[PDB]
């Protein structure tokens, strides 16, 4: 059954659509005749339009508000099948050329939405008396229902398809459903068809790039939620639309909004914060530099030759995560903070300066720089630092701007425990505390691979021994809330799905 | 069959650069000298020069000696003609011809390529910054107002009307006066003010002193090429970038006027390099972000200028090669700014380049009659008088739309295929071409040519028609 | 070279049994008056007409010109090594010639009325602007009359020919 969402385009992309999961936006010849059931609205804007097979209007959108049947200014528009517009209201308005329509009532075709049922210009329905209204009410709606209330897999009417995942009390665990069925439109499919990618709600949609990301964890592409920023390459300074550009220009800063892996070389150069005259770029508002903070890789050479002075750390690249120098500025430098005014270099996560060497010079007020051990940062043996001319090391130590002693000897890119390459003790996420909440601590976490792992929150902290050994409430030692078999859980399963979607009482 | 193929012609805006190719076939390209000749609409043949493919030795007509460069590729049997700063006067059909030294004649001529030098869009090429007053002299303490109108809307996509009015005191570097349309440059006294919108803008000098005296020049900004306007010379009714010293070079030569820079990170402010023709306004010439050696050359000099820099020594060089007569200008080397273009400027390096007579005599040939109508069978006699004794005279036939063809060589020898009814005679400064019996196929233009001295000089051409 | 057309009436008598340089005057024999560097060096009243420059071992050199009843003929620059004239330089076995008049046009060279310096297929004969280079100069082969001329003009129209005799 073909599907769709200029007149020629819509007539070719709507002609054979046996069902359209989008909207029936027929605006402005007899190209539609077998549009069976539509999960959405119908923007009818035209005098002879068959539309005969239009059976169910779901109003999943509305023109302005509950406007499922928007009409205007079609006596031979025999919507005889248009018998039940569900979850919507009929805006059957501006019917000047419509005949045989006033005689037929306009209310039995909608249910419990007569409040928004406005219409203005037993009884036959459409053009030609051969058609009748065929009242059936005064779960089928189109008259083993022909059109189901919510989901009709093959012939049955079901409110909801068989889930892709069905709990296994045999595993004492909420498992997948062997009869797993994605709900394509209104029919359940074992395999998500139409090159459609499984979506969060399960209704495979052909586009879930919003607030999510596509994944392929099986033979079918799936849309996964966007972890932080999800991947979104953007051409960088030097390559692509900015190929001639000389910096992150202000007329260039915005287009990198939510740019994940800037593919060129970000090179924020002094003219930029100065703003340039010959290139016509207004001054980049110093707060706007926060845009690039979503950066998570910079496949080029980042020569950041000034940042706003009122900020004491290069906080704007506080997510730079690999600085692979596919090109290297002067072929020798990969991370090149040169003559800034930053207190600590502070690039809090850069843990693979892949290609070039790193020169961090001129930083007259950068102190935590020297203690960093750049060998673990360099990725190839030809990398060699030149971290020079910084703030005086002896003066730094005298002034006390030395790393938190809760930091391992490898150094630290900034004074706060956030900026420390590795810790003397283990770490609780970004920072690195003295001690995990092994017995005392509200988070009551668990140490894992020199890292504090906050417990499954559904687990009570324990005051005699360690609270929870490992991740997952299965690993939780204390669960004052209910515990599900050998696992702890929020609450017991009752409205669960079973062999035939049976509500598993489980235990009390 | 020897063949000369001209390619590369077309329409270009005046001042642009043009490169033509002449592929040689049917002979050893290196054994005969190659000459290029231009045929303008309505004018006779003009010799441009020659280049020896075996030696690379080239000679040029003085009128183009400084703007054209004659090149050739022995590996491709093609001669290259690089024409720069094209003027409307260069419009015409350009022809390449093979010189047989044995007959002292161009026996093989290419079909030619038409060149037309006209501006497709003058307004697009240069947002005409006409300024309403011109050399307005003003008594001190008066509310001066100088208006300039931009040929288009100066309203950039950013929406900032990137306008200024930079002043150059007599014998001093340009300095900026109004930061944008009505703001003020730090250090610019508020006595200056200005206003404008769309394409019309104007500057107000409420109080005028000796300081304000000078020329105020309105630069444009939204258009890609900065383009300085006519210039209203107001009369009466740290970082320092050092330019280099005054130099005089000769036509076709090159000057590298240096620009030493101190007080700013040289590789942190683009060192755009304006030029100020005597008797003409400023015109942006090119830029170079000293960091990376990028050049953004201007169209009017697009194939003649080369801007390099040594960030090491904190000096920026700019070698303008193939200098021409009108190139004499003082390359004020300013530092292109943040919100104000051309912020602080150098001393300026004047470079006056002049030429000599360059064979002004260009010993001339005169042909008579200019147009001749005769009946089929009539005897036609064409005379060619030389301003000076020429050892040998040549006659060339050009049918309309056809290249010149060698017809008579050595002042009496008929080219291969030339009918015996044509005859050439003469000596010294008098030569005659006689057609004993006119034929309809003889309708064409006849040009006499002297080769005793460069440049080759052609007679004006005799238009022969049949009544 | 061999021709006297162009008022190049002065030619060298290379019919000497001894290494003496005899000069001949192609004028209507009535009386030949000989000049050397503008100054007259002899006046032959009938009888003899050739001018003996002496033995070639003394390296005779100068611009020699004669005159019969007509005006002075064009000079013959003699340069033995055993108006601006042509410049001759010897360095080892290399003979280099400089054209006296080099207005910047393509200068062509001819040796005993035979063009030279044109083809690049000769490693020992190079033409560089107004300089013609003769490497491994052959006394018996490369000596004789030489002349430089611009493209388009006649060698006989040159102001004077050069007679070269050098032992290297």
């Amino acid at each position: 059954k073909k599907v769709c969402q200029h007149f020629l385009s819509l007539q070719r992309m709507f002609n054979n659509c046996e069902v359209v999961l989008g909207n029936l936006e027929i605006t402005y010849l007899s190209f539609l005749k077998t549009i069976q059931e539509v999960a959405g609205y119908v923007l009818i804007a035209l005098e002879r339009i068959p539309l005969e097979n239009l059976q169910i209007i779901r109003g999943n959108m509305y023109y302005e508000n509950s406007y499922a049947l928007a009409v205007l200014s079609l006596k031979e528009l025999p919507m005889r099948n248009l018998q039940e517009i569900l979850h919507g209201a009929v805006r059957f308005s501006n019917n000047p050329a419509l005949c045989n329509v006033e005689s037929i009532q306009w209310r039995d075709i909608v249910s419990s939405d007569f409040l928004s049922n406005m219409s203005m210009d037993g009884s036959c329905w459409g053009a030609g008396e051969e058609n009748c209204q065929k009242l059936t009410k005064i779960q089928c709606a189109a008259g083993d229902c022909l059109v189901c209330r919510k989901f009709r897999d093959e012939a049955t009417c079901k409110d909801t398809c068989p889930p892709l995942m069905l709990y296994n009390p045999t595993t004492y665990q909420m498992d997948v459903n062997p009869e797993g069925k994605y709900s394509f439109g209104a029919t359940c499919v074992k395999k998500c068809p139409r090159n459609y990618v499984v979506t969060d709600h399960g209704s495979c949609v052909r586009a879930c790039g919003a607030d999510s990301y596509e994944m392929e964890e099986d033979g079918v592409r799936k849309c996964k939620k966007c972890e932080g920023p999800c991947r979104k390459v953007c051409n960088g300074i030097g390559i692509g639309e900015f190929k001639d550009s000389l910096s992150i220009n202000a007329t260039n800063i915005k287009h990198f909004k939510n740019c994940t892996s800037i593919s060129g070389d970000l090179h924020i150069l002094p003219v930029a914060f100065r703003g340039d005259s010959f290139t016509h770029t207004p001054p980049l508002d110093p707060q706007e530099l926060d845009i690039l903070k979503t950066v998570k890789e910079i496949t080029g050479f980042l020569l950041i030759q000034a940042w706003p002075e009122n900020r004491t750390d290069l906080h704007a690249f506080e997510n730079l995560e690999i600085i692979r120098g596919r090109t290297k500025q002067h072929g020798q430098f990969s991370l090149a903070v040169v003559s800034l005014n930053i207190t600590s270099l502070g690039l809090r996560s850069l843990k693979e300066i892949s290609d070039g060497d790193v020169i961090i010079s001129g930083n007259k007020n950068l102190c935590y720089a020297n203690t960093i051990n750049w060998k673990k940062l360099f990725g190839t043996s030809g990398q060699k630092t030149k971290i020079i001319s910084n703030r005086g090391e002896n003066s730094c130590k005298a002034t006390g701007q030395v790393c938190h002693a809760l930091c391992s000897p490898e150094g630290c890119w900034g004074p706060e425990p956030r900026d420390c390459v590795s810790c003397r003790n283990v770490s609780r996420g970004r920072e690195c505390v003295d001690k995990c909440n092994l017995l005392e601590g509200e988070p009551r976490e668990f140490v894992e691979n020199s890292e504090c792992i906050q417990c499954h929150p559904e687990c009570l902290p324990q005051a005699m021994n360690i609270t929870c050994t490992g991740r997952g409430p299965d690993n939780c030692i204390q669960c004052a809330h209910y515990i599900d078999g050998p696992h702890c859980v929020k609450t017991c399963p009752a409205g669960v799905m079973g062999e035939n979607n049976t509500l598993v009482w489980k235990y009390a | 069959q020897v063949q000369l193929v001209q390619s590369g012609g077309g329409v270009v805006q005046p001042g642009r650069s043009l490169r033509l190719s002449c592929k040689a076939s049917g002979y050893t390209f290196t054994r005969y000298t190659m000459h290029w000749v231009r045929q303008a609409p309505g004018k006779g043949l003009e010799w441009i020069g020659y280049i020896n493919p075996s030696r690379g030795y080239t000679n040029y007509n003085q009128k183009v000696k400084d703007r054209f460069t004659i090149s050739r590729d022995n590996s491709k049997n093609t001669a290259f003609l690089q024409m720069d700063s094209l003027r409307p006067e260069d419009t015409g059909v350009y022809f390449c011809a093979r010189y047989y030294d044995d007959h002292y004649s161009l026996d093989y001529w290419g079909q030619g390529t038409p060149v037309t030098v006209s501006s497709a869009g003058g307004g697009g090429s240069d947002i005409v910054m006409t300024q309403s007053p011109l050399s307005l002299p003003v008594t001190p303490g008066e509310p001066a107002s100088i208006s300039c109108r931009s040929s288009q809307n100066i309203v950039h996509n950013n929406g900032i009307t990137y306008l200024e009015w930079y002043l150059q005191k007599p014998g001093q570097s340009p300095q900026l006066l109004i930061y944008k349309v009505s703001d003020r440059f730090s250090g610019v006294p508020d006595r200056f003010s200005g206003s404008g919108s769309g394409t019309d803008f104007t500057l107000k000098i409420s109080r005028v002193e000796a300081e304000d005296v000078g020329v105020y020049y309105c630069f444009q900004g939204s258009h890609i090429p900065p383009t300085f306007g006519q210039g209203t010379k107001v009369e009466i009714k740290q970082v320092q970038l050092v330019q280099s010293g005054a130099e005089v070079k000769k036509p076709g030569a090159s000057v590298k006027v240096s620009c030493k820079a101190s007080g700013y990170t040289f590789t942190s402010y683009w060192m755009h390099w304006v030029r100020q023709a005597p008797g003409q306004g400023l015109e942006w010439m090119g830029n170079i972000w000293p960091g990376s050696g990028g050049t953004n050359y201007a169209e009017k000099f697009k194939n003649r200028v080369t801007m390099t820099r040594d960030t090491s020594i904190s000096t920026a060089y700019m070698e303008l090669s193939r200098l021409r007569s009108d190139d004499t200008a003082v390359y004020y080397c300013a530092r292109s700014g943040g919100p104000y273009f051309f912020d602080y400027w150098g001393q300026g390096t004047l470079v006056t380049v002049s030429s000599a007579g360059g064979g002004g005599s260009d010993i001339q040939m005169t042909q008579s009659p200019s147009s001749l109508s005769a009946s089929v069978g009539d005897r036609v006699t064409i005379t060619c008088s030389a301003s000076s004794s020429v050892s040998y005279m040549n006659w060339y036939q050009q049918t309309p739309g056809k290249a010149p063809k060698r017809w008579i060589y050595d002042t009496s020898k008929l080219a291969s295929g030339v009918p015996s009814r044509f005859s050439g005679s003469g000596s010294g400064t008098d030569y005659t071409f006689t057609i004993s019996s006119l034929q309809p196929e003889d309708i064409a233009t006849y040009y006499c040519q002297q080769w005793s001295s460069n440049p080759f000089t052609f007679g004006q051409g005799t238009k022969l028609q049949i009544t | 070279m061999q021709s006297i057309k162009g008022n190049h009436l002065v030619k060298v008598y290379d019919y000497q049994e001894d290494g003496s340089v005899l000069l001949t005057c192609d004028a209507e024999a009535k009386n030949i008056t000989w000049f050397k560097d503008g100054k007259m060096i002899g006046f032959l009243t009938e009888d003899k007409k050739k001018w003996n420059l002496g033995s070639n071992a003394k390296d005779p050199r100068g611009m020699y010109q004669c005159k019969g009843s007509q005006n002075k003929s064009k000079p013959l620059q003699v340069y033995y090594r055993m108006q601006t004239p042509y410049k001759v330089s010897i360095s080892g076995t290399t003979v280099i010639l400089t054209c006296p008049q080099y207005p910047g046009s393509e200068i062509l060279w001819q040796h005993n009325d035979k063009n030279i310096g044109g083809d690049e297929d000769d490693k020992n004969i190079g033409s560089d602007e107004d300089h013609l280079s003769l490497k491994e100069f052959s006394e018996l082969e490369q000596s004789g009359y030489y002349v430089c001329y611009p493209r388009g003009s006649k060698p006989e129209d040159a102001n004077f020919y050069l007679y070269l005799r050098a032992r290297v």
